[PDB]
């Protein structure tokens, strides 16, 4: 009867956000609705599902999300395997839809709200990406670099300094693939972090 | 739809209205009438107040 | 005083440039992030 | 009409007043 | 408004910002903050943690507690050491 | 962001029902489901748009004319007498 | 003599007209209630505000009381309470501080260091009397603290006044042929002295726990040159600049709450007490009746309400009493720049001087700045660039 329960339980969390006004009452609200112990990735997959529904993308789903990944350690996670969980299933959504995701993940990222350790799970190699996918990373780039500024990025990128290594975003020196990260990240309009690997494919 | 949907579906909207005594098979195939006629022929006729 | 106030047609606008904000609030829906052409990174926020 | 919180009456206003604890607020030689 | 206690009509409704001046006196420039003044102080202490304290009443500040156990059975005589009460042992003392 | 154009909208909202609970000369709210009033016009409703049925936010009333303090509690809007969740308005509407 | 009263007052209330009018009745109100509470202090700031102290919040609410409808039946605005600090110095003058007579050539120069423990309270208590033959005095501190001779016969007065807690000494090396000169500018550096120690440079109140030794005093000319009111301001200002090198605190009162609760109701008390900046000294069964007795410390500025909640939380039992203790060291740094605290929040330790410091200087209207250099010359400023230590003055 899991079905009927978890639709019924959707229908709610859609019909919350829906009467809504801002962020704040929206997550008082949704954390009013009780929910089962392991279907905390329900919320979450709907709150981003409603966020990519509609037309633009409106502050309002990020700043949702935000609260929640900063209520507590749970919803974090949380929210790094919605991250991991989306982009390997983004070649099946629109443009539109793209972009809404891409700005609600950026928005997340670029308040330190899930951390960086996202990062690992990108890979700049023909064989496990696609075009859907270089759209949505140069969105979300674009984004952070506009809310944060180009200044801080590179310091951010540039000192890991954790279990983020970027080894699919910074490719590990091997095969074709490093032509590939330089010449991608100078078309988006980054360029500064990539000197860094330009030397590179002189000293190989 | 988001409104029909939060008050309980048509069904469970038309549990407050007297639909069941019309005796009508299904709601799908219903429609209203603005007016009945009777108030059209005398939208122009000076009536009193 | 940090913060440029004005009304135009309806709306009463707040516009607290970065460099004087030195606090911390939730960039709400009713706030526009106002960005700069010549470094293309917001410089202040408006509050409507 | 406690701690700062509500209205003085909740006649002349739509609602019935019952303010709410916001559930989510972040408390940190 | 005690959040389990009736509540009123304001009865004094003069607040509007006739001096529209905040007095420079309430201001946080010039306030330590440690612990929210909540209404139960200012209704325990009304003369002292609130201004414009007009047709308040004072109420009784402390009785002596009340130390009376009815008994569980009528069995035990009406005298007898509860044993709930500590003991008398207080050889803590120093003495003439 | 206005707080107070929400409560004048609660308001408002209210005395719009109310003029067509007095035209029935009962403004009982029993007899008065929400979906007498915002049910969708070809189901037989008014076809009422809605705003008032949010929280409004509320935070400390001594240090909100003098400081932005956080949101800490939440008076209700409209009540709907049970669980029913009417959809704002401004939700369909996207932000400028 | 004097009433020797049993408590302090260490309580401090703010208050003003409604509207200022009707600023005269307030002062004739003020002036009846100093009549009719003795350990109520009315005091005018800089700023011109009013503030009063009195012994705890109940106090402060009879007298309020009686200020509204007994003597001005006038309207105040009360502003919300406050506790009495104090200053002290917890380390050794780093530098020798000198300062110059107007006349420009008699100097002189102190050093400051703090007490050991056991001199404040033997002094409050009245172990020690400044009208007591020195011998007395001086075999007194001798024995209990292991003091040396001259030292002990050295000790001059207490500051300030009587029954305070700062000891005026004087180690001038000896070979000075001009005692008389000395003994006849010590009866007025007395009176210096105690108006140094009353009126603290880090905000306007009293010092404690502090002796100021003094170090050398130069004086050429003959005794028409010694004005007395010559001399005393430089007393103080020498005073003030060695207690500003000596890196100063700030001290609090201290209550000792004593409640009477059942056993259910202890873990409650606790949690108050632990969030009040509290702890307990002593939580034993009560002897012969059924309730517990707690006995604690709470800080006077963080137990505003402390009964209300304990006597509400506890379903009405639970009582308690708090008296007046003993004064304890804020633990954050007084003068620390470093430190930028927002205006909303409560301080979390570390930081509890300094908020308390600047509130205080801007509630009493004096000067946020706190020109150090305003206490010491400019050779004392080249000599504390010699040093190295400057860039904290």
């Amino acid at each position: 009867q899991t079905n009927a329960s978890l639709v019924n339980l959707r229908k709610s969390i859609y019909l919350t956000i829906m009467s809504s006004v801002d962020f704040e009452e929206c997550c008082h609200k949704l954390l009013k609705i009780d929910l089962p112990e392991g279907q905390e990735i329900e919320l979450c997959n709907m709150v981003i599902e409603c966020n990519s529904q509609e037309r633009t993308y409106a502050k309002f789903y990020g700043l949702i999300g935000e609260r929640f990944c900063k209520l507590s350690r749970t919803w974090r996670s949380t929210y790094e395997q919605c991250f991991k969980n989306y982009y390997e299933t983004i070649h099946r959504y629109e443009t539109n839809r793209l972009r809404n995701i891409a700005l609600f993940f950026a928005n997340l990222l670029s308040t330190d709200s899930i951390g960086w350790e996202v990062y690992d799970c990108v890979r700049l190699t023909e064989d496990d990406t696609t075009a859907s996918s270089r759209i949505f990373l140069k969105i979300m780039f674009q984004e952070i670099v506009e809310a944060l500024g180009l200044k801080s990025l590179v310091e951010r990128l540039h000192d890991p300094n954790l279990v983020p290594y970027l080894h699919g975003l910074f490719p590990v020196d091997e095969a074709r693939n490093v032509r590939f990260s330089i010449n991608y990240f100078t078309s988006i309009g980054l360029g500064a972090l990539t000197e860094e690997m330009r030397e590179y494919l002189l000293t190989m | 739809v988001d409104v029909i949907q939060a008050l309980g579906g048509v069904e469970g909207i038309l549990e407050h209205t007297m639909f069941k005594a019309t005796g009508f098979p299904s709601w799908e195939g219903l429609f209203w009438e603005k007016a009945s006629g009777f108030e059209e022929s005398m939208k122009f006729k000076k009536l009193t107040n | 005083n940090p913060n440029l106030l004005f009304s135009m047609t309806g709306f009463e606008v707040r516009i607290l440039p970065k460099i004087r904000q030195n606090e911390e609030f939730s960039l709400k829906d009713g706030v526009w992030n106002l960005t700069d052409n010549r470094t293309k990174q917001r410089t202040a926020q408006a509050f409507i | 009409s406690y701690n700062g919180i509500g209205l003085p009456t909740p006649r002349g206003s739509g609602t019935n007043g019952y303010v709410m604890r916001n559930l989510s607020h972040v408390k940190k030689v | 408004a005690i959040p389990g206690g009736p509540k009123f009509e304001p009865l004094y409704k003069d607040e509007a910002p006739e001096m529209e001046d905040w007095n420079e006196f309430n201001d946080i420039y010039k306030l330590i903050i440690r612990h929210p003044i909540k209404t139960e102080y200012r209704i325990a202490f009304p003369y002292l943690y609130n201004s414009r304290a007009r047709s308040v009443a004072l109420s009784e500040y402390h009785q002596p507690s009340n130390v009376f156990v009815p008994p569980e059975d009528p069995d035990l005589p009406a005298f007898f050491w509860d044993p709930i009460i500590n003991p008398i042992t207080s050889r803590q003392l120093t003495l003439h | 962001s206005t707080p107070e154009l929400l409560d004048l909208l609660v308001k408002c909202e209210s005395k719009i029902q109310t003029r067509v609970k007095i035209s029935l000369n009962s403004k009982m709210p029993s007899r008065f489901p929400p979906a007498v009033f915002y049910s969708p016009k070809e189901l037989g409703g008014l076809g009422m748009l809605s705003m008032g049925h949010v929280l409004i936010p509320q935070s400390d009333l001594r240090w909100s004319k003098q400081t932005d303090t956080g949101i800490t509690h939440f008076r209700s809007g409209m009540t709907t007498n049970g669980e029913h969740l009417i959809p704002n308005l401004y939700r369909y509407i996207q932000p400028w | 003599r004097p009433i020797a009263h049993m408590s302090e007052s260490v309580f401090k209330v703010a208050v003003e007209p409604h509207n200022p009018s009707e600023l005269p009745k307030l002062l004739d109100g003020l002036r009846k209630t100093n009549k009719s509470y003795p350990l109520s202090i009315t005091k005018v700031e800089e700023s011109g505000e009013h503030t009063i102290f009195g012994t705890g919040e109940m106090y402060m609410d009879c007298l309020l009381y009686d200020l509204r409808t007994l003597y001005s039946e006038i309207e105040i605005r009360v502003s919300d309470p406050v506790a009495r600090f104090c200053e002290t110095a917890v380390d050794t003058s780093s530098i020798k501080c000198f300062s110059d007579t107007p006349n420009k050539k008699n100097r002189i120069t102190m050093v400051v260091e703090p007490l050991e423990k056991g001199i404040s309270n033997d002094i409050e208590n009245g172990k020690v009397n400044i009208n007591w033959p020195q011998k007395r005095i001086s075999e007194f501190f001798q024995k209990n603290y292991d003091w040396d001779l001259l030292a002990s016969r050295s000790i001059w007065a207490f500051g300030p006044d009587d029954r305070g807690t700062n000891i005026l000494r004087d180690d001038t090396l000896s070979t000075d042929v001009d005692k008389n000169v000395l003994n006849s500018v010590k009866e007025y550096i007395k009176q210096g002295f105690q108006w140094g120690t009353r009126e603290g440079p880090l905000c306007d109140e009293t010092i404690r726990n502090v002796n100021f030794r003094l170090m050398d005093v130069v004086l050429a000319p003959e005794q028409i040159y010694r004005g007395g009111g010559q001399i005393i301001p430089t007393a103080r200002r020498v005073c003030y600049s060695s207690f500003l090198t000596a890196s100063p605190r700030l001290m609090e009162p201290v209550y000792m709450v004593e409640v009477h609760a059942p056993a259910d109701s202890l873990p409650i008390i606790y949690d108050l007490l632990t969030r009040r900046r509290g702890h307990v000294l002593q939580d034993i069964p009560r002897p012969g009746s059924p309730l517990y007795l707690v006995r604690a410390l709470i800080p006077v500025i963080d137990s505003c309400g402390f009964e209300t909640d304990l006597r509400v939380h506890t379903q009405g039992q639970a009582m308690c009493q708090m008296v007046f203790d003993h004064w304890q060291v804020v633990p954050g740094d007084p003068l620390d720049k470093s430190i930028k605290p927002k205006p909303l929040e409560p301080a979390r330790g570390s930081d509890l001087a300094r908020d308390f410091l600047i509130k205080t200087r801007r509630r009493k209207g004096l000067v946020e700045d706190v020109s150090t250099t305003r206490y010491f010359d400019q050779e004392m400023i080249d000599s504390l660039k010699e040093a190295g230590v400057v860039l904290s003055l």
